[PDB]
């Protein structure tokens, strides 16, 4: 299977290469070799776009 | 720098 990660706290993008997203939501990673943000896809929003790796846990 | 290697936000 897979390991998608966990929104912990709200953000609010400045970018619109970054998604916004609210605390508890999931997500799918497509790249997180790059850097500390991370390209991911929203199960909630159906995005796709940057988050920042510090807000966000994976499931456990 | 690109999108994947910015500054990251700080904790709320």
């Amino acid at each position: 299977g897979v390991t998608l990660f966990v929104a912990l706290y709200d953000y609010e993008a400045r970018t619109e290469d970054d998604l916004s997203f609210h605390k508890g939501e999931k997500f799918q990673i497509v790249n997180n070799t790059e850097g500390d943000w991370w390209l991911a896809h929203s199960l909630t929003t159906g995005e796709t776009g940057y988050i920042p790796s510090n807000y966000v846990a994976p499931v456990d | 720098v690109s999108l994947a290697r910015r500054p990251l936000p700080p904790l709320p």
